[PDB]
RNA sequence: UAAGUCAGACGCAAAGCUACAAGGUUUCGCGUCAAAAGGAAAAAAGUCCGCCAGCGAGGCUAAGGUACAUAAA
RNA sequence: CCAAAGGCAAAGCAAACGGCAGCUGUAACUCUAACGGCUCUAAGGUAGCAAAAUUCCAUGGCAUUUAAAUGAUGUCCCGCAUGAAUGGU
RNA sequence: CCUAUGCAGCUUUAGGGCAGGUUAUUAUUCAAUAAACUACCUUUUUUCUGGGACGGACGCUCUUAUUAAAGAAACAAGAGUGAGCAAUGGUUUUUACUAAUUAUAAAAAAGAAAAGCUUAACUGCAAUACAAACAAUUAAAGCAGGGGCAUUGUCGGCAAUAAUGCAUUGAAGAAAUA
RNA sequence: CGUUCUUCAACCAACGGAAUAAAGCUACGCUAGGGAUAACAGGCUUAUUCGCUCACAGAGUUUUAUCGACGAGCGCGGUUGGCACCUCGAUGUUGGAUCACCGCUUCCUGUAGCUGCAAACGGUUAUAAGGGUUAGACUGUUCGUCUGAUAAUGCGGUACGUGAUCUGAGUUCAA
RNA sequence: UAAUGCGAUAAUACGCAUGACGGUUCAUUUUUGCCGUGUGUGGUCACGGUAAAACUUAAGAAUCGUCCA
RNA sequence: AAAUACAUAGCUUAGCGGCUAAAGCACUGGUUUCAUAAGCCAGCUAUCAACAGUUCGAGUCUGUUUGUAUUUA
RNA sequence: AAUG
């Protein structure tokens, strides 16, 4: 009789000349309409994402067979290509989370404190539990 | 499915015409400036230098493609050139331009596609 | 279309769910998968998902 | 504020449903009422001007008015 | 008419609780169908009565009754949806 | 007349029970058990809706009007779907090819078909964002291990937009305790 | 016996799914609430209904005497509808009896034109609301059919006038 | 961009060949209409847009035809 | 106007995705009989309401336009 | 073995 889909939300994010943070979601399309440019990337839906610390370019090519091409492209900080770059970008990224923790305040806490340790499992933390739980280094050989 | 961009400082181009096969290598900063062309061989050059020594059929022919292979070599090895991309276009699959490549590889110039 | 189960040949207890048609193929499917017990692609065979 | 609220209404301007009807109904942009006294149009919730701490027999204006009713050519 | 679904009983019981069809061709002119063909079911409503205390078309058609009849009585009739001990006349 | 944390009485081949009688089985010299028949006890019998009933509907996608940011409702309108594929997945090579889907101006260094080898339709993690009351839902650079095709690129299923279901209870494989 | 990891299944399609499961009647009804919501009456709207004008095609056949249309516009609030604005701590139902006030879109009694108006009997238009608008059979009726007379037996509004004036035949409680 | 382009063995050594006429396909914002937002007794108001839709005269470029006025 | 079924040679009646067809009456020809009926033998009806779709292929599955019942207002 |  009625009801209607969930709406999704198709368009561009940023406009010309917009910083962006590596991960950032530029475009949402249902078909490739946009193209992935320089310093970006393509989910398997056509999202289209940052890849490094810039800001957002916009372009238009004409093909050889006469079709229109738009690109969106991510232009470093001080139009350096250089591959050090790279690492200029890695310490911006640490930087940035340093400046959000101070803004937002010590009571927003961005780490769990629990009466109890998680468990290590292959090198890393993993949420998972074990069969039984152990106090760390309470026990000796035999 | 086209795959985003790549930027690389040294690029290999073909263009292939009715009558000859021309090669270039360009250097670049950026995309938004104007490379530098470091070589320009063409079978044009070839011809001429075979022709003198050894009889050749036209500029299009197996021992012109080597020949211009062996020209761009040469100037990349003097540059101190050993790595180099190359674009990809319709010109790139003539089979002229592939013997030229071809040529290349076996010479020792490290070319890539990706 | 129906769940199998994809059962490890090296004993350890090991298993992958996957879909099959048993129609299209009226055979036990088997396949090289990673194996966490033992750390390497052993050989799985098919088994009733049950 | 770990509060109250989840019955809304109409004017101008658009679209769906109705019959390019309803003081109808469903969305949407602005305003007013709701929770707003005072002035103009006859009485005047939603239109026009304009937001009342108190008193005074001072003055200038808005919308609207300027032969009588009724202040001012 | 005891099939199906139940109940009861001595594997049977309807004056126990309940049910009881449709299509089609045919006689001098016409009409009608005495008479045929087919499908299905446990069985396919028999006699009687019938515009009803039962009738949607409706104030049915005809006769008597009145100057004038949505009335009353008589009569015609497969009767939307009458009917034989929840009895019929 | 409609609306309730509604109430009551009555009915039945709506659910559950056996606690009188009958009946069945078994046991001692007025008894025990019950998917039966009668009697009795107790419980349930949505919402939306141009009033209610009758009819219809309830999840998830695409498209139309409210212009060219996003978003936006009605028992408004026009179409799909509760899957399929052991290749129709992954990856290399060749070229007189450039289609089709429920619907649709996707896409040429891309696809489809043909030929070859394969199982990444993986194990353990993850910066940052889209969306969003919450629950969940969506995209994803990168790190370690074992692999596939290439020979230094790609693979954590399928052009994309639908093919789904919390917790509880139950069951299976393995491992650690007691 | 218990815990963790890898996984799956059933009813949840009323599809945020849980009190394990699970249909009805009330005109014998009862209580708490609403004009937040219906049935009669008022209100808004005017599709429909009705009226007028333009249109003059077509019938009559010289006449737009008379009848009359496609199509368009405007008006009325009396027909069938739409909405849910007033009343549910109550605005008495249909028809009649009795007694009324108003409009004119005039049935009779008037005034002035035209006519396919000799007279008589008529037709049509404009204007006119003082007086009049019958007795009975059938039906609960409004309505409708019929009978004997009559100058003629008009329409509509007024809570579809009128139950603190009457009637209770119909409709609408318990048999 | 003559190291061009096109070709009927289509491969490119050979064939046509860059001019000139004709027909097709692509500036005072050309300046009018129109649309959007704001304000409005429903327009004697303001600004902007049309590389979204109608509308002018050129000049050039790309093919094509051609014993050439 | 809602809701559930159905339109098959001349008439009843199979069939509901592999080609477009079964059975009985009727009709036609022959045989039996002095002749007509019954009885026997062989034949015949492109055998699938109308239009647009789905599919390699539709009487068969999905919609619309017609006709017929059945239930409701 | 119904009929004329
Ligand atoms: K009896
Ligand atoms: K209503
Ligand atoms: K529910
Ligand atoms: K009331
Ligand atoms: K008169
Ligand atoms: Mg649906
Ligand atoms: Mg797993
Ligand atoms: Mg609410
Ligand atoms: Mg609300
Ligand atoms: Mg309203
Ligand atoms: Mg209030
Ligand atoms: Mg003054
Ligand atoms: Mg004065
Ligand atoms: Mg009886
Ligand atoms: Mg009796
Ligand atoms: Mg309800
Ligand atoms: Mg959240
Ligand atoms: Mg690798
Ligand atoms: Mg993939
Ligand atoms: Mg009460
Ligand atoms: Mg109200
Ligand atoms: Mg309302
Ligand atoms: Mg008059
Ligand atoms: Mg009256
Ligand atoms: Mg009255
Ligand atoms: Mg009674
Ligand atoms: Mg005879």
């Amino acid at each position: 009789q009625g009801g209607k889909s969930h709406a999704k939300n198709w368009g561009p994010k940023f406009g010309d000349g917009e910083i962006v943070f590596p991960g950032m979601i530029i475009m949402r399309q249902k078909q490739g309409i946009y193209s992935p440019g320089y310093n970006v990337g393509r989910g398997r839906d056509y999202t289209i994402f940052a890849k490094t610390v810039g800001y957002v370019e916009y372009s238009k090519l004409k093909t050889e067979r006469g079709k229109t091409r738009r690109y969106i492209h991510v232009v470093p900080i001080n139009d350096d290509w250089s591959p050090e770059y790279q690492k200029l970008a890695d310490e911006l990224v640490v930087r940035r989370a340093e400046v959000k923790r101070q803004i937002l305040g010590h009571h927003v806490h961005t780490e769990p404190a629990f009466h109890f340790s998680l468990p290590q499992r292959n090198g890393n933390m993993s949420w998972l539990l074990n069969s039984v739980h152990k106090f760390p280094g309470t026990t000796t050989l035999a | 499915p086209l795959k985003p961009l790549v930027f690389r400082p040294l690029k290999l181009f073909f263009w292939a015409t009715n009558r000859h096969v021309h090669a270039k290598v360009v250097r670049f900063s950026s995309p938004f400036n104007e490379g530098v062309p470091v070589v320009d061989i063409s079978t044009f050059d070839a011809f001429n230098k075979l022709k003198g020594s050894a009889p050749v059929v036209a500029p299009r022919s197996l021992e012109c493609y080597k020949e211009v292979a062996k020209m761009v070599k040469e100037e990349t090895a003097r540059q101190n050139i050993n790595e180099v991309t190359l674009h990809l276009n319709s010109h790139a699959s003539d089979r002229g331009v592939r013997e030229v490549v071809r040529e290349l590889k076996n010479l020792g110039l490290l070319v890539k596609k990706v | 279309r129906l769940l199998v189960k994809m059962v490890s040949l090296a004993k350890t207890g090991y298993f992958y769910v996957t879909t099959k048609n048993p129609r299209n193929t009226p055979w036990k499917l088997k396949l090289m998968k990673f194996d966490p017990v033992v750390g390497r692609h052993v050989l799985f065979e098919e088994s009733k998902l049950k």
